[PDB]
């Protein structure tokens, strides 16, 4: 009746410390379409997250892309929790810099 | 230009 | 060459006295090009491309009024369903269909679509023949009939081989440089550290567009397809795309490898390996 979500979690630009980027959390292949989707520094919620407009594929399966104004450092991490009814836990998946 | 339904489901 | 138009439409019925949400968009070759959502202040299609400001006022009150009259078909049909499919209310339902056509080479009709879905499963489809319907499961079959009685599916095969052609064309002429533009992928190798004398090499394809792309890895030159992992093609939330392919390296024989991405955009392939 519902379909597991899929996640990516990387920047617009390739990442250099210091110099401010956009960090997505890009998240398809689900059903319902209600969802959702936090983006996180350092284990907190970041306030400013956008999220594209609904839209699904040939396969009747919703994706939206989340995003967010960040700055990637050294030691900060990010991550983009999703919980969706599909799922029984939420998942957190980590921006990883080479990914 | 999009299609409009007429006979409901 | 080749094009397409759709329009993919949702219904979503939420629990309380709330009307369900309605929101269709339209693609031109797979690009978003118009929108309407229930939800918005001021509930109208808007242009989604800057080509389709070339519309005037009457087009858009036009699509608007279309759009209102699609938003109460689909609460009388989400309630019909609810019954068909003995649903009690105060659930969530979701219907969803997709339209359009698809020209040839010769730029006329080769195939028009018209599909349901319910809960996000198939629901009804209208066959390639235009005539006549698949119908997934049992309470589909009850729409099936009632259409084949009402004829609903001449309707349907009208707009097909009509309007869905002719404002497909137009649109072609409209955003003409514009859908045919591409934006050629941008490329680069990583090395990342992995395991034990052996590294990781990652070949990035950065600011594509369209998003069909293809990339490989070869060994001295020869293919090497086996144990490369690929991600899915994602969005950079400009316009452009991303993807990458990497291999796991020998530590030392790095130079021996090479990348080559393919693209439309491209004079002749990317080949590229290992710099730094």
């Amino acid at each position: 009746i519902q379909k597991t979500p899929q996640i990516q979690v990387y920047s617009r630009h390739p990442p250099e410390n210091g110099k401010p980027n956009i960090l997505n959390c890009y998240v398809t292949q689900f059903h319902p379409p209600h969802i959702e989707i936090q983006m996180l520094k350092n284990g907190k919620k970041i306030p400013k997250v956008e999220m594209s407009d609904m839209s699904f594929s040939k396969d009747w399966s919703f994706y939206i892309l989340a995003h967010t104004e960040f700055t990637p450092t050294e030691t900060d991490t990010y991550a983009c929790r999703v919980k969706h009814d599909s799922m029984a836990e939420p998942k957190t998946v980590y921006w990883d810099r080479d990914m | 230009s999009s299609v409009i339904g007429v006979w409901y489901l | 060459g080749p094009h397409s138009m759709r329009y993919f439409e949702t219904a979503v019925s939420r629990p309380g006295l709330e009307e369900p949400r309605y929101i269709s968009v339209g693609y031109v070759d797979n690009k978003e090009f118009v929108r309407f959502d229930s939800d918005a202040e001021n509930p109208r299609y808007e242009p989604r491309a800057p080509w389709m400001e070339q519309e005037g006022p009457e087009y858009w009150e036009r699509e608007t009024q279309k759009a209102k009259g699609q938003e109460q078909w689909f609460r009388v049909s989400l309630r019909n369903l609810l019954g068909y499919y003995n649903q009690s209310a105060g659930g969530s339902h979701t219907l969803q269909q997709m339209s359009g056509c698809d020209l040839g080479s010769d730029w006329r009709l080769l195939r028009g679509y018209l599909q349901f879905a319910y809960e996000g499963r198939d629901y009804i489809a209208l066959n390639e023949d235009l005539k006549t319907w698949t119908a997934a499961d049992m309470a589909a079959q009850i729409t099936r009939r009632k259409w084949e009685q009402s004829g609903a599916a001449e309707h349907y095969k009208a707009y097909l081989e009509g309007e869905c052609v002719e404002w497909l064309h137009r649109y072609l002429k409209n955003g003409n440089a514009t859908l045919l533009r591409t934006d050629s992928p941008k490329a680069h190798v990583t090395h990342h550290p992995r395991s034990k004398g052996e590294v990781t090499l990652r070949c990035w394809a950065l600011g594509f567009y369209p998003a069909d792309i293809t990339l490989t890895w070869q060994l001295n030159g020869e293919e090497l397809t086996q144990d490369m992992e690929l991600v899915e093609t994602r969005p950079a939330g400009d316009g452009t795309f991303q993807k990458w392919a990497s291999v796991v390296v020998p530590l030392g024989k790095e130079q021996n490898y090479t990348c080559r991405v393919y693209h439309e955009g491209l004079p002749e392939p990317l080949t590229l390996r290992w710099e730094r």
